Parts: structure tokens; sequence; C-alpha cells
RNA sequence: AGGUAACCGUAGGGGAACCUGCGGUUGGAUCACCUCCU
RNA sequence: CGGCCCCCUGGACGAAGACUGACGCUCAGGUGCGAAAGCGUGGGGAGCAAACAGGAUUAGAUACCCUGGUAGUCCACGCCGUAAACGAUGUCGACUUGGAGGUUGUGCCCUUGAGGCGUGGCUUCCGGAGCUAACGCGUUAAGUCGACCGCCUGGGGAGUAC
RNA sequence: GUAAAGCGCACGCAGGCGGUUUGUUAAGUCAGAUGUGAAAUCCCCGGGCUCAACCUGGGAACUGCAUCUGAUACUGGCAAG
């Protein structure tokens, strides 16, 4: 992505001057309108590294999840996972869902199993208030672990929209191990992301920007 | 291949509305023998649990410390929650003398020749609270030359 | 907060019942006596046979018991002339003639039966309970139930004072009526007393009535 | 308005438990047991 | 330490300079100050108020309540030298991410005005690393360090005896 | 800080400690030499009682002290900043 590609889209724009964390003066351009200015001139070169090593993972058969829980941007994170055959979290993140995997493997299960039972049948000898209770057990599993359902294991590599929402992810990530690659807007603490990106975490376009250019880059990493 | 070895069990109490609900706390290390070891300590309704438990958690956690020959590469202490040990390394086939605790960390570990002393409280998780990271705090022959940019005998 | 059996409630649900002949009133109380004394009579014999099940179904014309054990040559013997005799034995207390049948079982562990007694038997030689009803929910629960519940009683140990535990495992649906529970009890006598034993094995759900 | 005790220094009374006077401080409740190694 | 005014007088701070040239820090003994109560001498004396005088109440009330009321409380001059005299944190210096203030300075810019940028002093509250047994502390450290002094060594016996 | 333990506060003598540059000094300090530090003992390498204890050769050591000759970064002294 380009200087130019990113502020059409607005990647410059930031939050209050009122609301800034300290660590983030580096990567802060300064300030207009009593609005903090991020400065793509750091923005750039970080996507990009953070890019590569994005291709690398994935051109290792890596696993990405792709981590993202606003109300607005949720099935823009969902689509962008599937757009790359990777793995996602789009509704509110569940403590322990990295770091309590075992948990998850068993509910993963149980939304495998109840799937498979209704491909199979018995659901009529289920008594149809049961049946429909079934389903709609079945259709909560599918909101809640669509996109992890098929992740099998730990992941490989995390890519975070607005890690000051999703704190507890890379502090799961940061326990295990697990490289943080995060859109990071100047209210955003940037110590536990290995790969920071500093960015706008909320509008729309910019985020589909950061999505569609990483996606695409998975998919030059997995093609090889 | 790895290597166990409980430490300390204590029954724990917890009182509820009517009378109380005793309970167990297992605490064990986890070591390969070769300077990589961990530990756990997890409660449990009784002991097996908690020895099986506590057990597993040690298995994750194993830092990797870079002894040399069943010695350690320089004198060393180090101080938790009020428990101050110190440790250093002993000729060859010296043995591993120190205090009950420490001498199992120092055993999966890979330590076979160590002079060590405990000072303050010797509550057992404290001290390996305050052990194994003066392990990981040693330093090898080439992790200065290398953080001091220097060749090994530059330094040695 | 006394349960209710779990065997009775499931019966025609998913448990089939333990005699399955018909009669009028007119020969009724004598018929389930009769059947009764062959049932004692069986149990005071073959306890050495591992038996679970012992089922009495009578045609018109003759009576028929059928056994499920764990110990299929124990009750053969040989030619089955232990099972000859008791087919005797039986066809005279039954004042019938009798047909006696045989039904393996395979799962030794894994009925409540054959666990309650082995518990109680391992009671009476005084080994520690706790340790025997754990490695009883091990071997079940291992050989591939899902709950096992067990559940001893009274006089713990021969403490002067009746120490009543239980330990359960798994999964046992006690309100679910469609499930499959088998339950059974047995009991000790201790020198310092009697000693209650009951067992629950939950085999998971059937689905489609008793059929 | 929330509201209510302890304790310090000291003086007097008090048989002592203590109560009053002057000021100071917050350190502004009270307790607690039957089972037990992999 | 709290009306206002004058008279006498100590310290702090800021601004810019000029001068001095290490003149410093700490401090056993030593000296002084030192809340309240207390003591001496004399004065004063509304209010308040130990003691005390009564009323009541109470098993009784020696207490709690009321009615009183002396010393005291005040002044001068002595004396006493103790308090949970506490931030329960000795003094001085250097260093170590932040936010919210309060207060008192002062520079510049807003044309200045209302205001926006500076730069001090003191003070309050959060909270990072760090530290702590924990609670917590956290640039006014209980952080990281120096220098010097005071002090501690199980609890009672006892801050008592001599 | 709350477990025992910061004087109620201050001033201040004795005392302790002291920014920075040069010179000088050589006190501290360091280096070396020399003397001495009894023997036994302890320790090392031996030897002798059949072994051992024990006895014994030689050494090491006795960390000390004194003296002399050096060293000048440091601390002190002196002088000049
Ligand atoms: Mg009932
Ligand atoms: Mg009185
Ligand atoms: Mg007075
Ligand atoms: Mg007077
Ligand atoms: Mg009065
Ligand atoms: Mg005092
Ligand atoms: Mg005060
Ligand atoms: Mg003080
Ligand atoms: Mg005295
Ligand atoms: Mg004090
Ligand atoms: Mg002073
Ligand atoms: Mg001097
Ligand atoms: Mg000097
Ligand atoms: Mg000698
Ligand atoms: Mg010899
Ligand atoms: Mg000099
Ligand atoms: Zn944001």
């Amino acid at each position: 992505v380009s200087m130019r590609d990113m502020l059409k889209a607005g990647v410059h724009f930031g939050h209050q001057t009122r609301y800034w964390n300290p660590k983030m003066k580096p990567f802060i351009f300064g300030a207009r309108n009593k609005v903090h200015i991020i400065n793509l001139e750091k923005t750039v070169p970080m996507f990009n590294e953070a890019l590569a090593e994005l291709n690398k993972i994935a051109s290792r058969k890596g696993k990405i999840l792709f981590v993202g829980t606003k109300r607005a941007a949720s099935e823009a994170v969902k689509d962008a996972a599937l757009s790359c055959d990777q793995f996602f979290v789009n509704h509110r993140w569940l403590g322990g869902m990295l770091t309590n995997w075992k948990t998850v493997r068993q509910s993963i299960k149980r939304l495998k199993d109840l799937e498979t039972q209704s491909q199979d049948g018995t659901f009529d000898k289920l008594t149809k208030k049961e049946a429909l209770m079934r389903t709609r057990e079945l259709e909560k599993l599918e909101n809640s672990l669509g996109g992890i359902k098929d992740m099998g294991g730990l992941p490989d590599a995390l890519f975070v929209i607005d890690a000051d929402h999703e704190h507890i992810a890379i502090k799961e990530a940061n326990n295990l191990g697990i490289p943080v690659f995060a859109i990071v807007d100047t209210n955003s603490d940037p110590d536990g992301v290995d790969f920071v990106i500093p960015g706008n975490d909320d509008a729309i376009r910019a985020v589909t920007l950061y999505l569609g250019a990483v996606a695409a880059t998975v998919r030059e990493g997995r093609s090889q | 291949e790895l290597q166990e070895k409980l430490i300390a069990v204590n029954r724990v109490s917890k009182t509820v509305k009517g009378g109380r609900i005793f309970s167990f706390t297992a605490l064990t290390v986890v070591g390969d023998g070769n300077g990589r070891v961990g530990f756990g300590y997890g409660k449990a309704r009784e002991v097996p649990a908690a020895i099986q438990k506590a057990m597993e958690k040690a298995r994750r956690n194993m830092i990797n410390v870079a002894l040399n020959n069943g010695t350690l590469q320089h004198p060393v202490k180090g101080v938790h929650t009020g428990s101050r040990v110190f440790m250093q390394p002993a000729s060859e086939g010296t043995g591993i003398i120190a205090g009950g605790a420490m001498r199992a960390v120092l055993e999966v570990a890979g330590v076979h020749n160590v002079l060590a002393k405990a000072y303050g409280s010797t509550n057992p998780i404290n001290v390996v609270r305050a052990t194994i990271d003066g392990l990981e705090n040693m330093n090898s022959p080439e992790m200065v030359a290398a953080k001091r940019g220097k060749s090994v005998e530059e330094i040695l | 907060g006394q349960k209710v059996h779990p065997n009775g409630i499931r019966l025609g649900i998913v448990k089939p019942w333990n005699s399955t002949w018909f009669a009028n009133t007119k020969e009724f109380a004598d018929n389930l006596d009769s059947d009764f004394k062959v049932r004692q009579y069986l149990t005071k014999e073959l306890a050495k046979a591992s038996v679970s099940r012992i089922v009495i179904e009578r045609p018109a014309k003759s009576i028929r018991v059928t056994i499920h054990t764990a110990r299929p040559g124990i009750v053969i013997g040989k030619k089955g002339e232990d099972v000859e005799k008791l087919r005797k034995v039986v066809a005279d207390i039954a004042g019938v003639p009798a047909q006696i049948n045989i039904a393996e079982v395979r799962k030794p562990e894994l009925d409540a039966k054959l666990v309650a007694d082995s518990i109680t038997s391992q009671l009476e030689r005084r080994v520690m309970f706790r340790r025997a009803m754990k490695r009883a929910v091990q071997n079940a629960m291992r050989l591939g139930a899902k709950g096992i519940k067990v559940e001893v009683s009274g006089r713990l140990g021969g403490a002067e004072i009746a120490r009543t535990e239980w330990y359960r495992e798994g999964r046992v649906p006690l309100h679910t009526l469609r499930a499959d529970i088998d339950y059974n009890t047995s009991e000790a006598h201790t020198t310092y007393g009697v000693i209650g034993v009951k067992v629950w094995i939950f085999k998971g759900e059937i689905l489609g009535g008793m059929a």
C-alpha cells in the first residue's frame, strides 16, 4: 500500500487529542482540530514489513486468525478471512479463546456433531420442539465459532483490528508467543504488537484497505 | 525422556457456611536433565489430581538454562516473595549440596555439581519461585560475548 | 431428598421387565411366588458364576428361565450337568417342566449388578472401599461408558459412625426418562455391620421408545 | 444531617472493675476445627 | 497560626543580572523551641466546666440525665518538656514513563480583549516501571543511589525496680 | 509506613563526609626487596612401625610486623585556580 493509497482512504485519521496513549508519540504526525494525526511515513513501511512476515507465515502453510469485534466491521473481517481461506473471530472475543484451546475444541466438536446429526437424521426421532431446540443451538454455535471450526489447532499468526479493544486477545497471544499483527490507533498501547501498524481502526474504508491488502498478500504467499 | 519430582503437598481449608471443605495443593518440577526445566503447582480436591494437573502445567513453562557440564557458569542469587537463594558452581563431582526444595529443581535441570543455600523464609513454592529465575539469569561465556560484541576469549 | 428407583421408572420406556409371562389373578400370586423362589435358589447357587440377570417367562405348558452372567462355563460346568441339575431342581421347585438357558454378558465391568457385587465382595475382603470404588469407576468409564456413579453407605471401614459417601464420574442424567440408566444395589455384611452399595451406569441415550 | 467506638497525653474522682475534664489520633467490630498421600 | 488597623520582625518565591569562590552535608554530647493538662506568683473571671451539691433514674449509679457549681479555662511572669507530638515514613543530594488538578510566580504570542503558547515554587489525586509479606508506594517513592545521625533484636515481666 | 525499631522539632561543637583543574608531596595505597614471624601443630610430597592411629624428612604456609627502594590513578597534605 502506497502513502497516497492510504491517505485517500483516511488512514492518517486518529482519535481526539484528549484520548491518546503515551507510547504512541513516535507514530503521531501532530494534531489538527484537536484530532490526533497518524504519520503515514511510519505507517507504510511498517505495514509493508508486516506483510512480508505474513506472506512468509502463509507461505510456510501458516494458519491466520483475523480478529475484530466491531459491530460495523465484523462482516468485513469475516469476508477478509474467507477471501484467503483462513480463520477469524468477528463476534465478541471470548477469554481463553487461545489459552483455553481445549474447551474451544470441545465446543467445536459439539458444533460438528450437531451439523453432522442434522444431515444424518434422528431429528424426526426427536420431538419437533426438541429438534427445533437442537437446530437453534446449532445456529448459535455457527454464529459463535463459525470462523474457527476448521482451525484445527492454535493459529500461527494473528491480525487484530483496534488492538486496544481486543486487548485480551493480545495478552493471550503474548502468553503463548503467537505473533500479533494489529492496526493500532493513537489511543492503544503498542507494547503487545510485535509488528505494529499504527492507523485508524474504526473507519470502514481504511479497515477494508488493510484487510484487502493483507488478504492479497496472503493468497500470494499461499500460491508460491 | 522427561523427569519429574513432587516437592510438597499441603491440605488447605476453605470455610463454607457449614464447616469447611479441605483440598490438596501439589507442587512439582519437570526437567529434561539438560538445562531445561519448569515447575507447576495446582490445587485439587484430592492428592492424585493435584499431583497430576500441577505436573502438567510444569510441562509448559520449561525454560532452557545455559548451564555447562552439570554445573552453573558463575555464582548467582535469586530473591522472590521474601525468599533468598544463593547458588554457585562447584568442582567436578562435588554433587548437589542444597536444601530439600531446591535439590529437585537442580536435579531435574541437569545440574550435577553445585553449592547452594537458602535464606529468609523457606516456603517451598517461594524458593522455586525464587530459584528458576535465578537459574535463567545465568549468562553463557558467549551470551556476554554476543551482547558485549566480543569474542569468547576477548572476555576469557 | 430420596430419589426414585431409576430402574422402575424406565420400565416399558427402555427397561424391559425381569418376568414376561402372563396370568390372571387366580394364578397370579403363586406364580410370582414360584419365580421368586427360583430366583432366590439360583442366586444362592450361582454366586460364583458372576450372574447378573435372571428372567422368568412361562409359556402355558412350561416355564423357562434365562441367565445373563459373565461366567458361562462356570454355570455350564461340564455338559451342563450342573445346568441340567439346576433345570431339574427348578422344574420341581416350580412344579412345572422347566427349561433353563443362559445368555452371557460381554462387558462384566459395565453392568450394575456385577460391578456392585464385586465392590461388595472386595469390601468383605476388607480392602479399602475408596480405592475399590475408584477402580470400579475407572474400569467402567475406561471401557466405554458415559456415566458411572457409586455410593456406599453405613459404618465405613468399621467406623463407629455411619460415614456415607459417594462418587460420580462421566454423565448420569437421572431426570431424563429416555436415558439408558442401568442401576443396581448390593450389600456387604462386615464384622462391624452391613453396608449398602448403589451403582449407576449410563450408556447414553436411545431414541424411539423401547423398540 | 448518614450515624455510631476505640486509643493517646494529662488532671480529678473512684476500692478496683472505671467514670468524668482538656486536647490529640483513626489504628472506627467479632469470631472461626473436623477430616486427612500419591 | 483565622475580625479589622498600625507599629516591630522572621522566612519563602520569581525575574533578570552582578558579586563571592567550595564558604558544603550530617551531627554524639550541647542549646532552644515545644498541643492540652499540671505547678508557682499576682491579676482577671461572661461563657464553659473535672471536683463537688442536688435532683432524678438505677438492683445500687458510685456512671449515663437534669439543676448547680470550684479549681481550671483567660493575663503577666515563672515552671513542667510529655501526646496516636502521626505521613505511625530522620536529614541532604542526584537519577527514573504519565494524567487530572489546586495554588502562587513569570516570559511570549493571540491586536489585545476575552484567550493561546511558555517557564517556575508549593500542594492534591490517579496510576507505569520498580518495590513491597501483603496492603500498598509510586518524581512530594516505601523506585534507583550516595552521606551522616537516631533506633531495633520472641512475648510478658517493664518503660517497671534500682 | 502498619510486625520490634526514625528522637516532637530545630540549631550546632567535637566527629564523619565532600564539586572541579593544575602543580607539588608520597601519608594512605600499590609493587618489590630485606629482616622477622620458635618448635610442635594444620597442609602438601615423602619415610617408618605388618595396616592404621602414631612417628618422622622435606616443603608449603604462618595471611603479620618492620625497614628499604619504587609506582602516582585513586584518597589525604600543601599551593594555585
Ligand atoms: Mg418419592
Ligand atoms: Mg464525677
Ligand atoms: Mg495550659
Ligand atoms: Mg495557674
Ligand atoms: Mg459537670
Ligand atoms: Mg514519647
Ligand atoms: Mg498534631
Ligand atoms: Mg519526625
Ligand atoms: Mg519510670
Ligand atoms: Mg516518634
Ligand atoms: Mg540542621
Ligand atoms: Mg577532611
Ligand atoms: Mg574531593
Ligand atoms: Mg611455626
Ligand atoms: Mg607407609
Ligand atoms: Mg591531591
Ligand atoms: Zn481506535
